[PDB]
């Protein structure tokens, strides 16, 4: 029947009779042009932990709206348009985005800004317009903009105004959502540690309303991050994570993940079936050596 | 029958949705044939659209003006003059 | 049933006869295609998407004076005869246009900016409302207008409000993103915009934050100067090329207008360059009044008191304040919003605007 | 039996829709919905596999070992490649670096997993090739006694829709089957230096080949017995999906000093 | 009514069409860029078999064929871009373009000014108007009328409006090519468009080809390429060649538009490219007055206007600015709700327009 058929349905039609005999599944094209879904993320607040100041702030800006929309409306506060995270590089800027997405149980959608840089008439323009349509179907979502961020957790990508032009479009679209629709279920995440990727629309109220600070790790914090990474794998059981942590100073969340992986090569050479505390001290010594560079 | 559809304007007094339902409704009337029905529709539309003006009703009536059915053109133009009343001229010019 | 059936059976009968006769000839699989051109030998050359192309006969479903090139038509198996005509598909306001159909806000909700509102009106709202002055006189209403102010503060508000009042599709273009940095992308993007707008008139081409093709150069060289200049020139030529009294209306937008050339504005089409003045005291009361409606608050709040100490502050400030005050209540685990909260939000925003020391505050 | 016999067209199975029915894409450009045999429907049925198709029948004739070919020239397999520790001595840092990254998961997947650290699945090598680097790569393959599959990475670069996606798919599959193995991507910078800033347009055809490589690369190698080694004329940046953890996790430098 | 008559037309059309399809089926079967009759059973050489394609070839040197009248077959048919040629079964038109441009037959904008553009109009009149009205005059003298005109000062000065107006009077086509769009970055594409525009131009002769902006394309050539002056010069140098290379003068007109005068090359200036330089730059006080007087005739007005006074407030203008003063003056009146225009309004519109133009 015609209500099984729909626009953009993929169907099997007889080459014999030209009769649409069954329906498969619907197809799409931006979802395979470097945009992607990642359901139920594996990041937690304990992952890049020691985020306390941020935790309460981020919960109210993102999580409460999503969890309870009616409440925001009636209270007298419209939902925040964007959050920009600003603080030291290489922390867990990306990680945080995924963590929040998981918590509310919303779809994490990773957008490569530049990819959204086709050199044909409009094909790029097309994908940008479709990015919003898709996410409106897929609501709720965290739309995380990759390539505006310098992080050692993944990689520093982006150059030029080629992700500043894209960064602008995201902010217009939030106006547009409060605008004719009068909805908002879709929150857009900036992360940056860089001044040569900003906008003047970024600096403007009614266009982006929250600037939430990302702390530096500390000796207490490093222990929390380290603890998670060592208990996703096999380790000695008398361990003092606190001891290790005091030895790292200066060292971001991404470094706490590097310490474990460098410690592991030591374990692996000496043909152990677990890592030990020892490996971790030596690993902290290795990272400190790099920071001090001549 | 002519009077039944005329009656529906008066029944649709004080009823918010129903005024909206008219726009669905006159759609139904186009499907149904018969000279009695073709004659009645400019009048049905005219009465509703001077106790609740409808841009859709004006848009339809312009087309009825240039109709090859004689009785329909007749009723459309008198009707159209009914909608433009309340002013001299407007879009009516 | 039976009452219906007596009118029904012949009314059914004339449509069915036409239909029958069509379907037999029209028998599937018939390829859909595009008319390339309609020829001097009364043929049409067609571009078939199956790769041949042909000189084709027409069966007058609707006539050739009612048919134009690039229209979609349905073509026979080999000779590609036009068996029936089709309606066009994939109109491209879903690819170069972000659409805001019947957008929100109005003139009453920011009122107190009333003198500027009449100005904007006179080019856009008013010709629709009263054609007659414009017609009789014989001079045209300005095609295009430029708004300068700031996003979420007054520029955007005026644009939502006016567009909705005229019931035209507000079609939002990102100026900077046109910005595509390779020789082929922009001038087409621009052409494709203007085309679709005029077709499906009256329509608003809203060009948001054009700052980057706001240069003019005396000489053009290379790709690095010429790209920019090609995009600028394309806007200028389309305006200069056609004239429209409101098949296409333009709102151009920029923060300040001192970054637009006066030879890109083009007097005599764009005659209005309309300013942004700050909300004054009456307006603040109003802007507030609208934003306090949506609220659940305490009765110790005095809308009046907070307006009076605010020194001539932007509509943005007023929005911001409400949004800020709700947060101070939400954190404290409550849904009531006391006066003290509004006041703290007011003190913070008022300081930042009024910071400009040793050259403003000498 | 005789009805379903040579000559034959080659296709690929995309997915099973329902019972006794499957979708294939044949290599020509014509896609068919076909039947599968009832004795091929259970216990030999993979969701994507290489198939033998009849050209009148429109039925599953045979299931093929995955190595179905392309109109691009075939890639090179070299069991025991002949460069095997030629240049040595004074490459002390680069020899040690390779050794713990590349050799150990092939001989023992199982120790990495038991520690619970991720094995390197992909490694990126940067610095010149053909001056001490290549020699080592080849030598490791030979010493671990894995097949060297030299895979021409600037040769996707075919100018047609997808022959090229079909070929990558065949190669990752065939590597896991013929484990231990090295897929060695000569110049990965050809099919993955694109859009970082809306420069390096004209790379729309490699975008499909890229997605296909990521789904095969990350979705296997969970314990690691098959290594991917990436090679670049000096260095080139890559599109963000390769570079993140779970793929190119070791990033190995050839010393300036 | 409207419905029965539409069906009656379908029925009639259709029967003729069904018969005609079957006849087309039995034989197993104008613009065109190669001919391609993909079979040819009917029809050096004494019979046609012509099919111009990479993948195969059928070649016959001899066209004509008044019986059967050739054509038919796998249909694209006529003259070839290789010159084997369907010569004269169903109208060829010399390699005729399938690549379009915007045609505006009779552009409608009649005579915006006729006073205060007095000399500039008169220049157009000699070159364009009179040679269509009488070709014999020109012939008898033995002169050939200016091939190309350059129009300077800013564009949209009412430069467009005037050009269009003479085109209406003569019933001639505006052929618009916009310089900026041509710009591709793919090998040879722009120059290819230029050749087909002139082939098409010769067919359509009595036409004003409007080339928008020479600041856009052909802006330099002193670089010796750069990637973005290299396609752009390629297009440009090709376009000149065509012009001195001959297209008919006194029919085909090319009109150039430019905002700024630093783009021009010695190649561009020369005859057979530009012959005329028409001003639309800065007019006189007497002149500004005439253009004001002219736009306000159509308008109602209430008394007390002297054009001279309005003119006085302009220290320098362009035609664009003048058009803005009358139209802006009308707007102050409509806000107050008025049909008439006043001396006060005109003054108010001068002050606004000039001051914005500054900087």
């Amino acid at each position: 029947n015609v209500k099984d058929l729909k626009a953009s349905q993929r169907v099997c039609l007889r080459s014999d009779s030209y009769m649409l005999h069954k329906v498969l599944e619907n197809k799409a094209d931006p979802l395979v042009s470097l945009m992607m879904v990642e359901k139920v993320p594996d990041s937690t607040y304990d992952m890049v932990g020691g985020l306390t100041k941020q935790i309460k702030e981020i919960k109210e800006v993102i999580e409460l709206p999503v969890k309870h929309p009616e409440l925001f409306e009636s209270l007298g506060i419209a939902q925040p348009k964007g959050v920009i995270l600003y603080g030291p590089p290489g922390t867990g800027k990306t990680l945080l985005a995924r963590a929040v997405a998981h918590h509310t149980d919303c779809k994490f959608i990773r957008v490569s800004g530049a990819e959204l840089v086709q050199k044909y008439i409009g094909e790029g323009s097309r994908m940008v317009r479709e990015l919003f349509v898709m996410a409106r179907e897929h609501a709720p979502s965290i739309i995380f903009m990759d390539e505006i961020d310098s992080i050692g957790s993944t990689r520093v990508e982006g150059s030029g105004g080629g992700d500043s032009e894209v960064q602008r479009t995201m902010l217009e679209l939030l106006n547009q959502l409060d605008g004719f629709e009068t909805s908002k279920n879709i929150k857009i995440i900036m992360a940056t540690n860089r001044l040569d990727i900003l906008d003047p629309a970024l600096l403007r109220p009614g266009r982006i309303d929250r600037k939430i600070e990302f702390p530096p790790p500390s000796v207490a914090a490093r222990a929390e991050i380290l603890r998670i990474h060592s208990r996703k794998m096999n380790l000695t059981r008398g361990i003092n994570l606190r001891k290790v942590a005091e030895k790292m100073n200066g060292c971001s969340g991404a470094d706490v993940k590097g310490v474990c992986t460098e410690a592991g090569m030591y374990a692996l050479r000496e043909r152990r079936i677990h890592v030990t505390q020892e490996d971790f001290e030596l690993a902290v010594g290795k990272v400190m050596n790099k920071n001090q560079e001549t | 029958l002519a009077y039944a559809v005329l009656g529906i304007a008066l029944i649709a007094l004080g009823e918010d949705i129903g005024k909206e339902m008219s726009l669905r409704h006159f759609g139904h009337l186009m499907h149904y044939g018969n000279e009695h029905i073709r004659r009645m529709v400019p009048l049905a539309m005219g009465i509703v659209s001077v106790s609740d003006p409808q841009m859709k009703v004006f848009d339809t009536l312009t087309r009825f003006s240039h109709d090859a059915d004689l009785e329909v053109s007749m009723n459309s133009i008198f009707a159209m003059g009914l909608c433009g009343a309340g002013t001299n001229n407007a879009r009516l010019a | 049933f039976v009452s219906n059936s007596e009118i029904l059976k012949p009314f059914e009968k004339k449509q069915e006869e036409e239909k029958k006769q069509l379907e037999e000839i029209r028998g599937n699989p018939l390829s859909i295609g595009t008319l390339e051109e309609i020829i001097d030998d009364d043929h049409a050359i067609v571009t078939s998407p199956t790769m041949p192309d042909y000189y084709v006969s027409i069966l007058s479903f609707v006539d050739k004076e009612l048919l134009e090139p690039g229209c979609s038509v349905l073509l026979h198996h080999k000779t590609m005869s036009i068996v029936g005509v089709l309606q066009d598909d994939a109109d491209p306001m879903v690819s170069v246009m972000k659409m805001d159909k019947s957008p929100t806000e109005s003139y009453s909700d920011i009122g107190g900016l009333e003198s500027q509102i009449q100005e904007i009106k006179e080019s856009v709202e008013l010709p629709l409302t009263h054609p007659e002055l414009y017609e009789e006189m014989g001079i045209k209403p300005p095609k295009g207008v430029i708004l300068y102010g700031a996003p979420g503060t007054g520029k955007t508000l005026l644009a939502k409000a006016v567009a909705n009042q005229t019931s035209a599709t507000f079609l939002r273009i990102v100026g900077s993103e046109l910005i595509q940095k390779y020789l082929g992308d922009g001038p087409r993007l621009c052409r494709q915009i203007f085309k679709v707008a005029g077709e499906n008139a009256p329509s608003i081409v809203f060009i948001d934050e054009i700052d980057a093709i706001g240069t003019k150069r005396y000489d053009s060289n290379s790709g690095g100067e010429r790209e920019i200049q090609r995009t600028m020139l394309e806007l200028l030529n389309q305006l200069d090329g056609f004239d429209d009294r409101g098949d296409v209306k333009v709102i151009m937008a920029t923060n300040k207008i001192e970054t637009l050339d006066p030879a890109l504005i083009r007097p005599g089409r764009i005659d209005r360059k309309i300013l942004f003045e700050n909300p004054d005291l009456s307006t603040k009361k109003k802007i507030l009044g609208i934003h306090t409606s949506k609220m659940n608050l305490s009765e110790d709040v005095n809308l009046e008191t907070l307006v009076t100490t605010k020194d001539d502050l932007s509509g943005a400030d007023i929005q911001a304040m409400c949004t800020e005050a709700g947060l101070l209540a939400l954190r404290e685990r409550r849904m009531q919003v006391t006066a003290e909260d509004f006041k703290q939000a007011k003190e913070r925003v008022m300081k930042n605007k009024v910071e400009e020391n040793l050259e403003g505050l000498y | 039996k005789r009805i379903q016999s040579v000559p034959l067209v080659i296709g690929q199975f995309l997915e099973p829709i329902d019972q006794n029915t499957g979708i294939v894409s044949s290599t020509t450009g014509m896609s068919y919905v076909v039947r599968i045999l009832s004795t091929l429907d259970r216990e030999l049925l993979k969701p994507s596999m290489s198939v033998a198709l009849h050209r009148h029948s429109n039925a599953l004739v045979d299931i093929l070992p995955p190595d179905s070919d392309s109109s691009i020239s075939v890639m090179g397999e070299n069991e025991k490649p002949d460069v095997t520790y030629a240049d040595v001595g004074g490459l002390d840092m680069q020899k040690q670096e390779i050794r713990e990254a590349v050799e150990l998961p092939l001989v023992q997947a199982d120790l990495y997993e038991q520690i619970g650290i991720d094995p390197p699945r992909g490694v990126l090598l940067y610095g010149p090739p053909g001056t001490g680097k290549t020699m080592l790569v080849k030598a490791v393959a030979n010493s671990t006694k894995a097949a060297f599959i030299r895979v021409n990475g600037s040769e996707f670069v075919h100018k047609y829709l997808g022959e090229g996606p079909r070929m990558v798919r065949d190669v990752f599959r065939l590597a896991r089957e013929n484990a231990p193995s090295i897929i060695f991507i000569d110049e990965v910078d050809s099919i993955a230096t694109k859009r970082f800033d809306a420069q390096t347009g004209s790379d729309r055809e490699v975008q499909r080949i890229l997605i296909e490589l990521l789904t095969q690369m990350d979705g296997f190698d969970q314990s690691t017995n098959v290594k991917v080694i990436m090679a670049t004329n000096r260095a080139d940046t890559l599109d963000p999906a390769l570079l993140r953890p779970g793929r190119l996790d070791r990033k190995i430098e050839f010393p300036s000093l | 009514l409207k419905q029965t008559e539409n069906d009656l037309k379908d029925i009639e059309a259709r029967i003729k069409e069904k018969a005609g399809v079957k006849e087309s089926d039995t034989g197993l079967a104008h613009p065109l860029q190669v001919a391609r009759c993909t079979k040819i059973i009917k029809g050096e050489d004494a019979k046609y078999v012509i099919n111009l394609k990479q993948i195969a070839k059928f070649v016959v040197g001899l066209g004509e064929r008044v019986s059967p009248t050739d054509i038919e077959e796998g249909m694209r048919v006529g003259v070839d871009r290789s010159k084997y040629n369907i010569e004269l079964p169903l109208p060829p038109r010399i390699d005729p373009s399938v690549t379009m441009m915007t045609v505006e037959e009779k552009p409608d904008v009649t005579y915006s000014d006729v006073g205060g553009c007095k000399d500039q109009i008169e220049k157009l009149r000699e070159v364009v108007e009179l040679p269509l009205l009488s070709p014999e005059r020109f012939a008898t003298l033995g002169i050939d009328p200016p091939k190309g005109i350059l129009l300077y000062g800013p564009p949209g000065t009412g430069k467009t409006l005037c050009a269009r107006a003479v085109a209406n009077r003569t019933d001639a086509t505006f052929i618009r090519v916009i310089g900026s769009e041509l710009v591709q970055k793919y090998v040879g594409e722009g120059a290819r468009m230029v050749r087909e525009l002139f082939e098409m131009a010769r067919t359509k002769k009595a036409c004003i080809i409007f080339f928008d902006e020479i600041d856009a394309v052909g802006g330099a050539r002193f670089d010796d390429g750069a990637g973005g002056d290299n396609e752009v010069q390629r297009t440009m140098l090709e376009l000149i060649t065509q012009l001195d290379g001959f297209d008919p003068r006194g029919n085909i007109k090319v009109m150039f538009a430019t905002n700024r005068p630093n783009t021009l090359d010695p190649a561009l200036l020369r005859p057979g490219r530009i012959d005329r330089k028409v001003e639309f730059s800065l007019p006189d006080l007497e002149g500004r007055a005439n253009i004001f007087r002219i736009h306000s005739k159509s308008m109602s007005v209430e008394r007390g206007i002297r054009w001279e006074l309005i003119s006085r407030l302009c220290p320098n203008s362009t035609g664009a600015e003048l058009r803005s003063v009358c139209t802006e003056a009308g707007m102050f009146a409509i806000r107050a709700r008025r049909k008439v225009a006043t001396e006060k309004d005109f003054l108010k519109a001068v002050d606004k327009v000039i001051s914005g133009y500054k900087k």
